[PDB]
Order: structure tokens, then C-alpha cells, then sequence
DNA sequence: GGAGAATCCCGGTGCCGAGGCCGCTCAATTGGTCGTAGACAGCTCTAGCACCGCTTAAACGCACGTACGCGCTGTCCCCCGCGTTTTAACCGCCAAGGGGATTACTCCCTAGTCTCCAGGCACGTGTCAGATATATACATCCTG
DNA sequence: CAGGATGTATATATCTGACACGTGCCTGGAGACTAGGGAGTAATCCCCTTGGCGGTTAAAACGCGGGGGACAGCGCGTACGTGCGTTTAAGCGGTGCTAGAGCTGTCTACGACCAATTGAGCGGCCTCGGCACCGGGATTCTCC
């Protein structure tokens, strides 16, 4: 009896936010989770390269952010780096 | 009778096909395909269904990406008929060979 | 004195409670006086011992 | 209906959201980002819209 | 001992409804063997990968994530499969 | 002892910042990691989630449907250059392809 | 951002609050009167009221500041409530807030509370809860 | 500030890439192509570069940086440590 | 007396296939370097190695790039390079 | 001061032993030097991604049996597969 | 004076520095433990490789009538081999030039 | 086949980058000990493999005729080769300094453990969006 | 341009099973806590970068001539799409078997960790010779 983790309830919940009265694919969320783990896979890997040339050891908003301007092209950076400082100041705060 | 000049047929098959997402190809054969080249690496292996299904569209894609890389430089030659030659062009430049 | 917090500077003399302090501070920048707790209510800061200049650190919101 | 739906001054530079709502470019260039990248009238969604219309 | 006839069972209309969904006008015939060679390379290419990761893991069948990371290992990441 | 609320509400987010900081630390990307890393990376995430489904949505109401189906997901990913270029080398199972033909090859 | 703290301010002196009420001008005063058929019924409230330099895209400081016993407001007068933490919007007026408050003073919620032994009197005795809270109503808005 | 440094990007410098490409003969409208081609390739590099420099807090781009921005590319380049 | 044409561009070929010298003047490549730089931060410092790294790159990329047009341009079935070429290499190797 | 690391020494020494009148390029070396780090970070990374795989926490030389196999192509493979267990069976003995 | 100072590469006949390599591996966050062995192997191929590649350049060197290796002689070795060439199709050497040849049908 | 223009090779020269010598210290080794990840036995059962049988849509094979691939030809313009003129790269030299690399240190952030609980997981469930069927209108092509 | 042959989208019916919904429980997230070390900050030193200058000259731009190759054109052969009639394994479904995946429970070789020791590589500091260069003779390719 191992319990396994998805993002499943998240999506939906996101899918929720976003368009109210919309359903999806069951094989649809699999192909969302997949993409959720492939981009954090990337990131994380990202910052741990950025960690290791700066011959730091901690991972803080710096590393993540300089991963996404490095993953993410143009315009699509420049939100999802507005997204992240917003949620860190709320948090901060 | 009835005969429709050709091409239009084609441009069907061409509309009708890039509006599916079903495989194009048979189970059985591919799965006898995909055992006779698994068998010389290792013997007597097994396989999942979902691991034959991932190999068939694993392939299909690359295929159909290789169909559109050959068809592109079948035009750029100033022609509209697919020959080896434009896939091997296509494999070379994609640097596959 | 002076106060300092780890930030409005400076504050009433060693002679008042923290509530009438944390009420000045939530008055002059808008942060809730219970946000977030006082490190370093009904104490004063002559209570704490706080002398002039002291360094004094400022919830469960949701 | 001159004046902005929020602000409620002079619609300079107007801009026309996509679901039909009229707002000048000052309150509109400070909700794009402002609190939540939604409509404050419909809750139209419009960051795929603001970036479209950026380019 | 399965036979080498197999590398036929990709038939003609297959290859060519693949490339309808290409878009491919018109086929020319000698495609077709080019093709099943193209599509033979591949996947012994792929099944090279994905027989070494369950040796590795010490199975006698091959799974859908031993595939999975021999497709990521190409530069070719497949979703769908976990 | 107190109310206990979780640090998703904290941001006003949806993505579980613990189980991202369990995978962080699980992951041994680093011998230490910071506080706001996880946040920040939940933030990321779901903004890129919510971009991909309301253009998987858009492209389900113009086909007059309503449920996101993978052929949805490759038609919204494909559209979008953005989006196309950060999964270029990624393919969808029963995504099908994105209806195109060279003028050349229409009859004149 | 002024005419808009003045055009609510004109709107709200236009349309009373009911038995609630409010106004000063970044600090306003608040006052409000017990719901009926409830245990604060009777009992007249006061809430402060922070104007940040942000509204309407920010949520105004709000705070109680009359001792309650209502699980959803701690001992300093804080509020756990959407619309100033997460459903604030710029287009709603300070009289829907006020009314929220009046409809959470008469009905707690005990899952997310501020004060989790209220939360658990209310959940557990209805009667206890309700008995406290005119009782702290009396002895304090009273 | 400086402005319309492209032209540097001289005819016969194209032409002998070219040659050393293993090109015959060149026609004439291939030199701005190619400059617009080199322009997108070193913008796209120069980004990345400038990125890690910046990471770093520092205002020197190092050879470091250049051979980070060109491995996240899959285009490694040796012979800079 | 004249070489008929296309002899000096193969004994070009042939010199500069052999040869490892940088083909681009390493002057007006540094200032282009720079004036692409100042678009992402303003009053940027370089190194000269990072610039000569930067210059070995891009002769790589584009020696590489007008290898692959004139294979295009030879299937083609024609031995003048064209812009149709490096459109069509640029594009089967995805970088548009 | 920072002592830099390389493998300057074992490079002179491997190039000794193959031919013994040949001498290297000072840039060489860097090549040789850059070379022998990219092919450990793919070795490494290859056998981390396999322990990680079947939820393992040590790297061992079976790990590294198969990011060979994975990395390097056919006969290349064979030898460098061949050359590594001689040298593991070697050591172990010692 | 415990024990005569004997090097596992010494013990393994080996050249490439095999606590250099363990202390490498278990510095770079690859994994929580090394096993004993791993380093050896790792050395062994590293040498292999790069005594491959040595021999390779010092016959393309030697068929150049020269003495010393360098980058021309580098590039002109690895683009020879097939092996090689495929497994770094995608590196870039300074000072390598390229490889020789032209297309027969440019050949008057 | 000769002239000429370039290319390769041999000889003398000088330099400067490759090769060799000397601390010494820090990174390598050796030896103990202990928690544990991994190796192994053992039991369970789920999924893979093999089979048979009936349906049938898909694959296969043939005829043709038509549209396309390819060869030939004129042209013609543009691209290569050349020479003359123009200019900016470049090597050398010097100077100013902003900024990169280290040290101290201290302090604040994060690892670690304990205890508690609630959000998510595995599991029922019913209903509702999609598919199939069939009769429509509607658009497309094609041969006249 | 028109009407018929032929697909093709659509409305409505009814099935059906997939997913949005509800529930017991459990383990991983949250909280309070201490301690320790990673890094933020200042100050400092010096070093590589920026900037300038002047003489050289090799490289770049202009321009003219001509020839050769890309291109439109044309004619012709052929091979491939389109249709129709004839096989055939794919597919479903169903059954049955069993090997290997997955798990739990023990137990031990072993790898991290610490203490102690010492010598190999880094840095410096040299010496010389591999090679770049320059002049000249011999060879070769190309063109008329
Ligand atoms: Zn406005």
C-alpha cells in the first residue's frame, strides 16, 4: 500500500480558477502532471547548476529566478517572474 | 462514370488524417517488429501494452515529423513528389546520419 | 530614547506598555499591532529593561 | 462615459477590454498587474488577451 | 527465433497514411523501403536504451518508464506515460 | 495549540508548497535549501499550468466541447510560439498534428 | 486615488450603511450595530479602518475594536475574512463589507477561525457560545 | 552609445566563411541573411550570458559565461576551462 | 591572362579548409558584441576571452549553417547558394 | 590563491606512455583538460539518474557499467566496459 | 609510518587519480554514499578514452609530419572517427577548423 | 604543349613555449567503529503470454491515363576575377581606475526533532458528456 | 455556369461508462524549539579593462568585363493515384496458465566519519629546441 502523489487535485483546481465549467480528460491529467514534473525537473536542475558555479550551497529565490529567465523565452518570463516575486512578498509579508 | 482527377483524393486522405489522432499503424505487426529487434539485444524479453503503445507513438511522431522535414525539401526542389533523395537530405541535415 | 525594530524610528521613552506601542505602529505604517509578536503586551519596556537605541524585533493571519 | 471605470477621471488613451469594458490607460496599464490579472467587472480573464495585444 | 518479415508488416497504405498525415502530396515508390529502414534504426536505437535500463534494473520485462527515459535520453520527452 | 494554515494560503497560491519543499529536499539538488525557493517554484508552476488550460480551454469551446482532451492540449501548445518553443522536443500521446498544407501543393 | 476614498464617501453618505456606519482620510471610524436575533443583538460595535495608499486594489487595514466573542475575531479586533485577505476587488463598497461582518458576527465560522477554543465552543455547545457572546456584548458593546 | 556595428560583418568576410564552408559560388542577397542569422545567434547567447553575469552580481562577462550560455544551447565549447 | 571562374574559389576553399584562423576582423566583431550587450544591461565589461569564445562560436555556428545550405543548394540541383537555402536549412534543423 | 585542480599531470603522463617522443600544445592540454570534465559531469549525471531511477542511494561501479553502455557507442563501449572491470578486478584483488 | 603510501590507481595500475575522482563524486550532490569500486571504474574509462584519443591525434600528427599535438590535429582525429564523432557531434573545438572535403559535383 | 602563377620543400636563424628541478603543504591514505542500505529468502497474484474462433475492414493486385519528372535549348544577367584606390584594423605604448578576489565576523536562516491533525489518497457512486445511428441539409468536384 | 454524384456537417435518440462526488483513514505538513554554520557586509589590494595615440599596411570598397549558369520553355515518356474485385491476417473475445513483479522480514558487509600521518602536485624557476619565418630552387596546374 504505497501512496503515490500527483498534481492532479491542483490542476483540477487551477482548471477550476481558470474556466469554471470545463472538465478534463482523465489521460489529459496525466499529460498535465507530466509536463508539471518535466518543468520542475528542469528548474530545479537549473538552480542546482547555478548554485554549484556560484560555489554556494543554498537555493533561495536568486537561483530560481535566474533559472526561469534562462528556461522561460520573451514575454512568458516576464510573467511568471512577476507571478513569483508577488507570491514571495505576500509570503514575506 | 464517376472519376475524380488526382490529387483531390490525396488532399482528403491529407485533411482527413491531420484532423485524427488514432495510430496508423497495426498492433500485431508492430509488436511482432518491435520483439524480432528487442530479441537479438537480450532474449526472451517481456514487454508492456503500455510500453509498446509509448514505442508506437514514439515512432509515429518521429515519423511524421520526418514526413514533414522530406515533404518541405521535396518543394524547396522545385517539385511535389517525395523521393529518398529529400530524406536523406532531411536526415542529414537534422544530423541523424 | 531611541528605538529601533527589526522599522519606524524612534519611539516612546522606557515608560509605556508594548500594547500603546504596538497601536502607534500599527497607526503610523498600517501593520496589524498582534503582526507579528515583539522579540529580543501587558509589560512595559521599562519592565524588559529596554535602555535608549536597543534593538527590539516585531501573528497568525490568514 | 467619457471618464474611466475606476478612476473615474478623463479616459486618456483608452483601452477597449475584451469583454466590452472601457478603461483608460493609466488604470488599465496598473490592473494588468495589479492585484490579480483578472477583469474587476466580469472576471473576464485577459493576460492572454494583454499579451496578445502587447505585440 | 521471430523472423525478419516482420520489418514488412509496416505496409504500404500504412507508410502512406503516415504521410497524408505529414502532408505529403504524392509518394514516390521506392519510399517505402527507405522508410521501414529509417523507422528499423529508430527503434533499435530506442529498444538499445530501454533493454539496458531493465538489465540495469535486474527485471526480465520491459516497462513504460524504462522507454520513457530512453526517449528523455534523446531529447525526445514523451507525455502520457507517467 | 494554534490554527495551522498552510503556506499555499499563506502565498494565496494552489500548488502544495510543502510537498514541493519534500521534493526538494527528497531530490538531493542541494544540501540546503531556502525558505521562499519552494514558494517562488509553487508560483512559477502554477502560472504555467493556468496559462496552458485556459488556451486548451479557448481551443475546446471553439470546437464547441467541454472537456480538454489531449488533442486539445497539442492544438493550444502548438499555437502559441512561446509555448511551442519551451516544448519543442516534447511529444503528446494522441495529440495528432496542427492542420496545415504548403500552398504550393493546393490546385491553381 | 482620493475621489475614489471621496466618491465611496459621497456614495456612503448618499446610502447609509443601515445600523451600521462608518467614515473619518486614511483613518476612518466604524461603527456598527448588533444584528438582529443574534447574541450581539443590542450592542454597538466600533471597527478603525486603514486607508493604504493602493485602494481600491488593496484591501483597506480594517480591524475590530470593541471586545467580542466571536471565534472569527481574535482579542485585538483582527478579521479572518476573504474579501480583505483574498477576495478583496475594486468593485465593491465598504456597505457589502460591513454587511459580510454583520453576517459572519451572526454566523461563525469555526473551520478557520482566530480564536480555536471559541471555534470549538461554538462548533460543540451552540447554547454556550450564544450565552458568552450576549454576555460579552452586554459587558463591552453594552 | 554606438549604432549600426552589423556592417563590421564585411562581404569578404561572409565569403570566406563561406569558402571555409565549402560554398562555390555565392549569390548576392546571401550577406544580409547571413547578418541577420549571426545577429539572432549572438543576441540569443549574449542573453544567457548576460544573465549569469548578473546572477553572480558582478559587471564583467567572463569566458566562464559564455561557455555556460553555450552548453545550455548543446553546442559545448572547449578550450576556456 | 585571367583564371577562368570558380578556380580561385576552390583554391580558396582549399587554403581556408586547412587553415584554423579567425575569419571574421576581431575589431568591428567586438564592437557589434558590445552594442547587442547594451541592450540587456547598460555600461556591460567583457573579458577577451569571453569575446574570443564568443567569436570561435559564431564561426562554428555559421561555418556549420552554410554547410548545411549548400548541401540544400546541391540538392537543388544547382551549385549558387540562395537565401531559400538557409531558410530551408535554418528551418529542418528547428531553429525557426 | 586559489590552487586550480586539472589533470594536466595524468594527461602528460597517459600521452608519455602511448608515445613517448611526442610532445602537446599548451592549448591542448585545456582541450584535453575540458574534454575530461564533460565526459565525467555525462558519466556522473548518467549514474546519479540510474540510482535515482531504482530508488537506490550508492553509486557503485554497476551504476557506471551502464551509463557507459548508455553514453558511449558499439565498440568504444565494449572496450571502455572491458577496460573497467579488468581494472575493478584488478584493484579488488589488491 | 602505518603502511608503505600505495595509490588505488597504483593498485589498479591505473594513471588517472583515483581519490581525486571519489573525492569529485562525492562533492558534486550526485548521491548520498559512493560505493568502493565506482571511482576505479570511472578512472579506468577516463583513461581509456583519453588514451583513445591521444593515439588517434599523435597518428593524425604524425601524418601531418609534426611533433606536437594541437587543436587542428585534435578536430582532424576526432572527425575521422566514427565513434568519436558521434559521440561529440555537438562540441565545438577552438583552433579546429573543419574537415576537408568537397562535394564532387562542385569538382569541374 | 610552353608561360606563368602558385605551391611545396629545403636551409639557416632565433625565439619562446614545452620540458625539467625544488620545496611543502594539503589532499591523499590507513585504521576503527556503527548505523544501515542493500542483498537474500519467501510468499502472493497480477499481468503477460499463448490460444481459438468468427468478422470483416484492410491489405493486395491489376488497368489505365494523366499529370508530373526530366531532358534540351536560348538567354541573359549577375556573379566572379581583376585592378586601383581608400581606410580602418592592428600592434605598440601608456595611464586611470572600477571592479574582482580575500579576509573577519557575526548573525540570522535553516537543519533537526516532537507532537498533532487534516488534506489527500483508495474507494464507492450516479449521472452526464460523448458516440453511435440515422435522417436531414449543405458544400465540393467534375464533366459537360 | 449547372446539376448530379459524393462526401460531409448537423439535429435528435438512446446508450454507456468516465468522471465529478462522497467517505474512512493516515502520514506528511505545520509548529515550537535549539544550535550551528552560510552568507551578507566592509575594507583592502591589485589587476585586468577601458581609453587613447601614432605609424603601417593589409584588408576592404569600386568598378569594369565577360561568361556561365539559373531560369522559363517545351516535348515526351512513365509511373503512380484511383477505382474495383479478391484474399487475409488484424481484431475481439475469451479462456487458461504461470513467471516474474512486488512486498515483507532478517542480517551483514560496508561506507561515512573521525583521528593521525605524509608525500605528489602546484607553483616557481629554469634550459633548450620545434617551429615560425625568409630566401630560393623544383614541381604542378591552368590556360590558349
Ligand atoms: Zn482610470
Amino acid at each position: 500500500r504505497s501512496r503515490k502523489e500527483s498534481y492532479s487535485v491542483y490542476v483540477y483546481k487551477v482548471l477550476k480558477q481558470v474556466h469554471p465549467d470545463t472538465g478534463i480528460s482523465s489521460k489529459a491529467m496525466g499529460i498535465m502532471n507530466s509536463f508539471v514534473n518535466d518543468i520542475f525537473e528542469r528548474i530545479a536542475g537549473e538552480a542546482s547548476r547555478l548554485a554549484h558555479y556560484n560555489k554556494r550551497s543554498t537555493i533561495t529565490s536568486r537561483e530560481i529566478q535566474t533559472a526561469v529567465r534562462l528556461l522561460l523565452p520573451g514575454e512568458l518570463a516576464k510573467h511568471a517572474v512577476s507571478e513569483g516575486t508577488k507570491a514571495v512578498t505576500k509570503y514575506t509579508s | 462514370p464517376h472519376r475524380y482527377r488526382p490529387g483531390t483524393v490525396a488532399l482528403r486522405e491529407i485533411r482527413r488524417y491531420q484532423k485524427s489522432t488514432e495510430l496508423l499503424i497495426r498492433k500485431l505487426p508492430f509488436q511482432r517488429l518491435v520483439r524480432e529487434i528487442a530479441q537479438d539485444f537480450k532474449t526472451d524479453l517481456r514487454f508492456q501494452s503500455s510500453a509498446v503503445m509509448a514505442l508506437q507513438e514514439a515512432s509515429e511522431a518521429y515519423l511524421v515529423g520526418l514526413f514533414e522535414d522530406t515533404n518541405l525539401s521535396a518543394i524547396h526542389a522545385k517539385r511535389v513528389t517525395i523521393m529518398p533523395k529529400d530524406i536523406q537530405l532531411a536526415r542529414r541535415i537534422r544530423g541523424e546520419r | 530614547m531611541q528605538i529601533f525594530v527589526k522599522t519606524i524610528t524612534l519611539e516612546v521613552e522606557p515608560s509605556d506598555t508594548i500594547e500603546n506601542v504596538k497601536a502607534k505602529i500599527q497607526d503610523k505604517e498600517g501593520i496589524p499591532p498582534d503582526q507579528q509578536r515583539l522579540i529580543f503586551d501587558g509589560r512595559t519596556l521599562s519592565d524588559y529593561n529596554i535602555q535608549k537605541e536597543s534593538t527590539l524585533h516585531l501573528l497568525r493571519g490568514c | 462615459e467619457c471618464q474611466c471605470g475606476i478612476c473615474m477621471e478623463i479616459l486618456v488613451e483608452p483601452v477597449t477590454l475584451p469583454c466590452n469594458h472601457t478603461l483608460c490607460k493609466p488604470c488599465f496599464q496598473s490592473t494588468v498587474e495589479k492585484a490579480s490579472l483578472c477583469c474587476p467587472f466580469c472576471r473576464r480573464r485577459v493576460s492572454s488577451w494583454t499579451r496578445y495585444h502587447t505585440r | 527465433k521471430v523472423l525478419r518479415d516482420n520489418i514488412q508488416g509496416i505496409t504500404k497504405p500504412a507508410i502512406r497514411r503516415l504521410a497524408r498525415r505529414g502532408g505529403v502530396k504524392r509518394i514516390s515508390g521506392l519510399i517505402y523501403e527507405e522508410t521501414r529502414g529509417v523507422l528499423k534504426v529508430f527503434l533499435e536505437n530506442v529498444i538499445r536504451d530501454a533493454v539496458t535500463y531493465t538489465e540495469h534494473a535486474k527485471r526480465k520485462t520491459v516497462t513504460a518508464m524504462d522507454v520513457v527515459y530512453a526517449l528523455k535520453r534523446q531529447g525526445r520527452t514523451l507525455y502520457g506515460f507517467g | 495549540r494554534a490554527k495551522a494554515c498552510t503556506r499555499s494560503s499563506r502565498a494565496g497560491l494552489q500548488f502544495p508548497v510543502g510537498r514541493v519543499h519534500r521534493l526538494l529536499r527528497k531530490g538531493n539538488y542541494s544540501e540546503r535549501v531556502g525558505a521562499g525557493a519552494p514558494v517562488y517554484l509553487a508560483a512559477v508552476l502554477e502560472y504555467l499550468t493556468a496559462e496552458i488550460l485556459e488556451l486548451a480551454g479557448n481551443a475546446a469551446r471553439d470546437n464547441k466541447k467541454t472537456r480538454i482532451i489531449p488533442r486539445h492540449l497539442q492544438l493550444a501548445i502548438r499555437n502559441d510560439e512561446e509555448l511551442n518553443k519551451l516544448l519543442g522536443r516534447v511529444t503528446i500521446a494522441q495529440g495528432g498534428v496542427l492542420p496545415n498544407i504548403q500552398a504550393v501543393l493546393l490546385p491553381k | 486615488a482620493l475621489k475614489r476614498i471621496n466618491k465611496e464617501l459621497s456614495d456612503l453618505a448618499r446610502d447609509p450603511p443601515a445600523q451600521s456606519s462608518a467614515g473619518p482620510m486614511f483613518h476612518w471610524q466604524a461603527t456598527i450595530m448588533g444584528p438582529n436575533d443574534s447574541p450581539y443583538q443590542g450592542g454597538v460595535f466600533f471597527l478603525t479602518i486603514h486607508f493604504p495608499t493602493d485602494y481600491p486594489f488593496k484591501p483597506p487595514k480594517v480591524a475590530f475594536t470593541t471586545r467580542i466573542y466571536h471565534p472569527n475575531i481574535n482579542s485585538n479586533g483582527s478579521i479572518c475574512l476573504d474579501i480583505l485577505r483574498s477576495q478583496w476587488s475594486p468593485a465593491l463598497t465598504i456597505s457589502k463589507v460591513l454587511l459580510s461582518i454583520s453576517s459572519l458576527l451572526s454566523d461563525p465560522n469555526p473551520d478557520d477561525p482566530l480564536v480555536p477554543e471559541i471555534a470549538r465552543i461554538y462548533k460543540t455547545d451552540r447554547d454556550k457560545y450564544n450565552r458568552i457572546s450576549r454576555e460579552w456584548t452586554q459587558k463591552y458593546a453594552m
